[PDB]
RNA sequence: ACCUCGAUGUCGACUCAUCUCAUCCUCGAGCUGAAGCAGGUUCGAAGGGUUCGGCUGUUCGCCGAUUAAAGAGAUACGUG
RNA sequence: UACUAAGUGGAAAAGGAUGUGAAAGUGCUAAAACAGCAAGGAUGUUGGCUUAGAAGCAGCCAUCGUUUAAAGAGUGCGUAA
């Protein structure tokens, strides 16, 4: 299971600091803040270049927290040390997209042009006119932006069209 | 690409012999040369999935369950294993397993006998 | 089972101590059809090949009078090539196989009883 | 969507979950989804 | 369906089925049986449905036994009539079921097959059914 | 056969309606035996609207033409 | 002193369920399992009947014997084949 799985630390430049509510990690690309709810029985202690944690008592909710915050902490560390990427395959006869500064705009089969706003700390790249890569510091923001841009022209089984999750295999149907 | 199973001899056109990565003129001539006298039997062949189709041509032995007439002395009756018309001897089974030993993926004689008997068990025939 | 594991320990210890030379090699990401092709190649050979756990080798290698052990079964698919004479042909077979693979990954063992590297064992099998 | 007083898995990949105090099933096929009971 | 051919009386009274069961409290012939944990009244049409389901899911390999039979005949006065004028007319035959007794039994077929057959036959009964093994 | 006979005025039509949703339409979504238009089905939803005439006293019903539809019911089978 | 998170308590059935607590032995395990990850997943067999195509998968026969540590006329998805 997860929670007693020891968490590695990066002591080169990344560092951690904990509060009653704040858990902040600082690395090469910005900082990541996790705001815990109050009265948490899960206790944190860190050794030199090592992190081990556990719940103090035995309850269902406590054991849920014991794994969930371990997962969020390792996610935050991996993000602040690398930064995640989401690749969107833009497939279509005329569909395309590009970037105008802060705006990520697209060409659809829509009469009304489509644009989207980019949150702070997020970067987008259009290496070719039919594909998007969205790079960020945490998986939460990149997933939110991906599902925000996906909400137009979901893929259909009769013909591969729209936005694909890059090995999200489309299950086709009888095209008659 | 997929498996191949072609008659031994002359076959200029095949199910896939123009877009697999080989010339039919450079294939069927040697296919018939290797099986000039072996024509008239449905012989198992294998084609490689390699990108260039390098010359590693191989052939297998004539299939079992079509030659069981010689081995088990029967006239191909009901295919169930609960009805039988004859019995298989030892000499015929040993001869056919010795001939089929080149088809096996192991060098053992009694294992070949048992394989051929188990394959012939489709008829329900076992050594008496 | 556990008593079966102990009996297998005894059996493989006996089999290993009956001979004197043996080499374990890692051939990883392989296939089963080529493996039965291997079994065809080694049938003439007096040696054989088997697949067997780490702990059993750890407890059996020090009873078969072999030294040079820190990892007796690790890092990929594991087998054993214990040759009681004419291991040459078996070594040639494995060399051709790793030629069919991408690179050689030596683990342990020696031709006749003294753990040694593969920089010369390959040339022995080449 | 499907509404039925009894829900059971119907395929090899029909998983069962409890979401918002309601039992539900999820599968890779859109002809297997069920939510009630 | 399964009905007696003659009786010394045409319209008998009803019967209570409260209390524990009487007779057929244990299996006799089949290997796995279906016991009822509630007393009620079941007609022969539901028995027929259960039997045909059992036979279809069974195949000509195992055997099944029915433990009860309708021995009683209630009445149902035709619709939209006033009260009185004697008793009505019979239109079905019913077998009383007491809680804690077995209804159907099967044998000579693998465990999954018999279990699913009994479960399929159980839902056709208006009683709370339960699986049971032979006492040995 | 419980309240009413020392009286509790009974259909339909007209005007005026009000309420429930098990939706007639408009609205959102899932699945599809959804290529697209046009559909089928199920879920959520009561804000509004939900036709005019011939026959018959008629509700209902049949028919004709429209529209988004010509909803299901209840209120002493709404209200002398 | 335990319990439920439902305002169940404060209306109710057949049926359904990794809601939860307790009890009994149960198969495994530190000679390392379950979960997940890396591979392989085979030969008679594209066997033979039939289906102008069914040939591990229109359907059917046997449904076994061998290679092995591991594998099925294949768990199915999916191909006239």
């Amino acid at each position: 299971k997860i929670g007693n799985r020891t968490i590695t630390l990066d002591p080169a430049k990344v560092n951690l600091n904990f509060q009653k509510d704040h858990i902040a990690v600082k690395g090469p690309l910005g900082q990541i803040e996790l705001k815990l709810p109050p009265n948490l029985p899960l206790k944190f202690e860190l050794k030199d270049n090592n992190l081990q944690i556990t719940r103090n008592n035995e309850l269902k909710q406590s054991k849920i927290f014991h794994g969930t915050y371990n997962a969020l902490i390792t996610n935050a560390i991996i993000g602040v040390t690398q930064g995640f990427e989401k690749k969107l395959r833009l497939v279509g006869v005329g569909y395309r997209a590009n970037v105008e500064g802060e705006t990520l705009n697209l060409q659809l089969g829509y009469s009304h042009p489509i644009k989207e706003k980019i949150p702070k700390g997020l970067t987008v790249k259009v290496e070719k006119n039919t594909e998007i890569t969205i790079s960020g510091i945490s998986k939460e923001l990149v997933g939110q932006f991906a599902t925000e841009v996906r909400k137009w022209r979901k893929p259909e089984p009769y013909k591969g069209k729209g936005v694909l999750y890059f090995d999200e295999v489309i299950v086709r149907k009888a095209g008659k | 690409i997929a498996k191949i199973n072609l008659l031994g001899g002359q076959a200029k056109p095949g199910p896939a012999l123009a877009s697999v990565g080989i010339n039919m003129g450079e294939f069927t001539k040697q296919f018939n040369e290797k099986t000039k006298d072996k024509q008239g039997e449905m012989i198992p062949c294998v084609i490689t999935a390699y990108n260039d189709k390098s010359f590693d041509f191989i052939l297998k032995t004539t299939p079992v369950s079509i030659l069981l007439k010689q081995a088990a002395k029967l006239e191909k009756g009901a295919k169930n294993a609960k009805t039988i018309v004859g019995k298989i001897t030892m000499a015929k089974a040993k001869e056919i397993a010795q001939y089929k030993l080149v088809d096996l993926n192991a060098n053992t004689v009694e294992a070949a006998l048992k394989m051929v008997l188990g394959t012939a068990k489709q008829m329900g025939i076992e050594v008496i | 089972a556990k008593k079966d594991k102990a009996q297998q320990v005894a059996d493989v210890s006996h089999l290993l101590s009956t001979s004197a030379g043996f080499v374990i090699f890692d051939y990883t990401s392989m296939s089963a059809i080529e493996a039965t092709s291997i079994r065809k190649k080694l049938f003439k050979n007096g040696s054989k090949i088997k697949v067997i756990k780490n702990n059993i080798l750890r407890r059996a290698l020090k009873a078969g009078k072999f030294e040079g052990i820190d990892e007796t079964a690790i890092k990929g698919k594991l087998a054993v090539a214990v040759g009681v004479n004419e291991i040459v042909e078996t070594l040639k077979a494995v060399d051709g196989v790793v030629k069919a693979k991408e690179a050689m990954n030596f683990v342990c063992g020696y031709f006749d009883n003294r753990a040694f590297n593969s920089a010369d064992l390959e040339k022995i099998a080449k | 969507m499907k509404v039925r007083a009894s829900v059971k898995p119907i395929c090899k990949d029909c998983k069962i979950i409890k979401r918002h105090q309601i039992v539900r099933v999820i599968c890779k096929t859109q002809k297997h989804k069920q939510r009630q009971g | 369906m399964l009905q007696p051919k003659r009786t010394k009386y045409r319209k008998p009274h009803n019967v209570s089925y409260e209390g524990k069961a009487k007779g057929n409290s244990y299996v006799a012939f089949g290997e796995y049986g279906l016991v009822a944990t509630k007393g009620n009244w079941i007609d022969a049409r539901a028995i027929e449905s259960a039997r045909i389901a059992i036979s279809k899911c069974l195949g000509k390999t195992g055997k099944m036994w029915i433990r009860i039979f309708p021995h009683m005949s209630k009445t149902k006065k035709p619709l939209e009539v006033r009260m009185g004028s004697g008793k009505g007319n019979p239109e079905f035959w019913v077998a009383v079921v007491k809680q804690g007794t077995v209804m159907f039994e099967v044998a000579n077929i693998p465990e999954s097959q018999m279990i699913k057959a009994l479960t399929r036959a159980g839902h056709k009964l208006p009683v709370t059914w339960k699986i049971l093994k032979r006492e040995e």
